RNA sequence: GUGGGAGAGGGUGGUGGAAUUCCCGGAGUAGCGGUGAAAUGCGCAGAUACCGGGAGGAACGCCGAUGGCGAAGGCAGCCACCUGGUCCACCCGUGACGCUGAGGCGCGAAAGCGUGGGGAGCAAACCGGAUUAGAUACCCGGGUAGUCCACGCCCUAAACGAUGCGCGCUAGGUCUCUGGGUCUCCUGGGGGCCGAAGCUAACGCGUUAAGCGCGCCGCCUGGGGAGUACGGCCGCAAGGC
């Protein structure tokens, strides 16, 4: 508890999981969730469904700090990224805005052999 | 097909080599701080090649962004 | 002799007193490098497209000069020694390539 | 680099007669200038192999020209050389 | 020669932002990660996700192409310096000074070698987790040489257009890069496509010839044995010719 009322909601989508982090206006985490926090284990953490659940778990836990509106900040490309956006919108929390800030290098480190034929 | 309106049309006279004219160079970048294609700039091989270089000079001068986060989504 | 353009970006938080000590060094340096100032443009401070040196702004300068080529780089070195000097970009002057004329 | 003035000073200093721009002498003089100014570049910057291929070409040209002279006017030949300082 | 032009051509120095990793601080809690599914692994000595600060190495997103430069190998952030090639115009100067080129000399991707430095990410070998009938592999987690820099070696390749260099001659159409002009179009250099004649076993090539011709160099002569053996030369070695 501290009472924030307005903050940030970071979505980190991956082809392996989705994990939501909610922070204060300065980017300090208040609460967080993920397909793992919810009961999911292996490959299902990446499911769009799980993302929904993780997103809702996050919102609710954020209501406890008495938060109402947030700025969604999406990072990554992964099955279940948009469900998280929707999950948040439909959860009391007011979504003042969505913004994609997935990091991309201006070609820096050689990728793993799995993600090559790129740089 | 991108039939919006070539950035060259929606504008007039300007020194493609002026790396300080922020108000005009700014026009050749996308939602992101990315240099627009000839498709959108409407410029030409030679023109674009000179634009690309001047824009990059502006970036190192802090008058222009290298990248900017996308709003909406 | 060749014609260049000395772009210099300073700290945007200088009081008129300090701001003039840096220019003094910019001048008292250019001379030491055969820099004949054909003109200047103290554009002032502006909103940088991204933060430079933690600050969200910068005080800009611009000097069209003429000087001994073999000393342009050597000059740049010097100019950057200062602290309130966070950017230095010397460019060979060029005739304007007008567009859409 | 090489300014017009230098180029001119060297062209005039060698022309067979006023207006002589493309004679075997003027050419060998010019080359000798580029060759010398390049060999200076390559003492430093000795990894600059691409420019070195340019040196080879120039040294080649000069040789084929000098050869022409020595065969058309053995006099002008030794004159040109001695003046420049070719051979070694 | 004089005047113009385009370019990731080369060398040296400087420098910018994105990202990864690590370290420090904050905030926060039970997982993260990974796959077909998993597990090894990492995390309560507090990881993952988030914000702020710092260090360092390597590579340059968009522009970017069907594009450009180079003799090839190859060349891509931006700035300056040093330097090569090349195209056009003007017909100004020399007066056949030309082409080719055995040997020689130089250059020559990657891997690799020697000395010294560096080491973020990646990753032969290697250590583990899965998979399989087995799995000395494919997939996953780690990871040394190396990948980076300097200097010196090595000299190979599907080093390819699988097409030696030069010059003259033989319909056009169309796209494009760069220059000049009386600037719908014309004219020069380069990059593509379709095609006249012609050539080709066919495929296909076709003013960027694989056409018609001349000059000079290199090379081939059934397959395996074999790019081996021997010799010679070169290399520190690997090994090359
Ligand atoms: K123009
Ligand atoms: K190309
Ligand atoms: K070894
Ligand atoms: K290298
Ligand atoms: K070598
Ligand atoms: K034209
Ligand atoms: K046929
Ligand atoms: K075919
Ligand atoms: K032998
Ligand atoms: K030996
Ligand atoms: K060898
Ligand atoms: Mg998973
Ligand atoms: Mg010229
Ligand atoms: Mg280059
Ligand atoms: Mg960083
Ligand atoms: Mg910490
Ligand atoms: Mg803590
Ligand atoms: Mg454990
Ligand atoms: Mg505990
Ligand atoms: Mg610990
Ligand atoms: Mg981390
Ligand atoms: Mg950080
Ligand atoms: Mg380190
Ligand atoms: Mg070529
Ligand atoms: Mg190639
Ligand atoms: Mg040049
Ligand atoms: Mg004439
Ligand atoms: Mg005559
Ligand atoms: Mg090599
Ligand atoms: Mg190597
Ligand atoms: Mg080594
Ligand atoms: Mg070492
Ligand atoms: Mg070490
Ligand atoms: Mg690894
Ligand atoms: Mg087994
Ligand atoms: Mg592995
Ligand atoms: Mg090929
Ligand atoms: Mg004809
Ligand atoms: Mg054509
Ligand atoms: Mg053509
Ligand atoms: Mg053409
Ligand atoms: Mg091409
Ligand atoms: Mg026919
Ligand atoms: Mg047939
Ligand atoms: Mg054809
Ligand atoms: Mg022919
Ligand atoms: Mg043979
Ligand atoms: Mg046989
Ligand atoms: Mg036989
Ligand atoms: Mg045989
Ligand atoms: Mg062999
Ligand atoms: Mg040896």
């Amino acid at each position: 508890k501290r009472q924030v009322a307005s903050g940030r909601a970071y979505i980190h989508a991956s082809y392996n999981n989705t994990i939501v982090t909610i922070t204060d206006p300065d980017g300090n985490p208040i609460t967080w969730s993920s397909g793992g926090v919810i009961g999911y284990k292996g490959s299902r953490k990446g499911t769009p469904y799980a993302a929904q659940l993780a997103a809702l778990d996050a919102a609710k836990k954020a209501m406890a700090y008495g938060m109402q509106s947030v700025d969604v900040i999406v990072r990554g490309t992964g099955a279940g990224r948009e469900q998280a956006i929707r999950a948040l919108q439909a959860s009391g929390l007011q979504v003042k805005s969505i913004v994609d800030d997935t990091p991309v290098p201006h070609n820096g480190c050689r990728p793993k052999k799995k993600f090559r034929k790129a740089s | 097909p991108s039939r919006k309106a070539k950035v060259k049309a929606t504008l007039g006279e300007f020194d493609l080599r002026d790396y300080r004219n922020v108000e005009v160079l700014k026009r050749f970048l996308s939602e992101t701080g990315k240099i627009l294609p000839r498709r959108r700039t409407g410029l030409s091989g030679k023109e674009q090649r000179i634009l690309a270089k001047t824009i990059k000079r502006a970036r190192i001068l802090g008058l222009l962004p290298f990248t900017e986060k996308l709003v909406r989504k | 002799m060749r014609r260049y353009e000395v772009n210099i970006v300073l700290n945007p938080n200088l009081d008129q007193s300090q701001l003039a000590l840096e220019k003094e060094i910019i001048q008292r340096a250019l001379e030491n490098y055969g820099a004949r100032v054909e003109k200047v443009e103290e554009l002032g401070l502006r909103r940088l497209a991204y933060p430079i040196a933690k600050d969200p702004q910068g005080y800009f300068l611009w000097y069209q000069v003429e000087m001994p080529e073999d000393r342009v780089n050597d000059l740049a070195r010097e100019l950057r020694i200062r602290d309130n000097v966070r950017r230095v970009m010397v460019v060979k002057s060029q005739e304007p390539f007008l567009a859409n004329a | 680099p090489i300014t017009k003035e230098e180029k001119q000073k060297v062209i005039q200093e060698f022309a067979r007669f006023p207006g002589d721009t493309g004679s075997t002498e003027v050419q060998v003089a010019l080359l000798t200038l580029r060759i010398n100014r390049l060999s200076e570049h390559l003492k430093v910057h000795k990894k600059d192999h691409h420019s070195h291929r340019g040196l080879l070409m120039m040294v080649g040209q000069r040789r084929r020209l000098l050869r022409y002279l020595q065969r058309e006017d053995p006099e002008r030949y030794r004159a040109l050389i001695e003046k420049l300082g070719i051979r070694g």
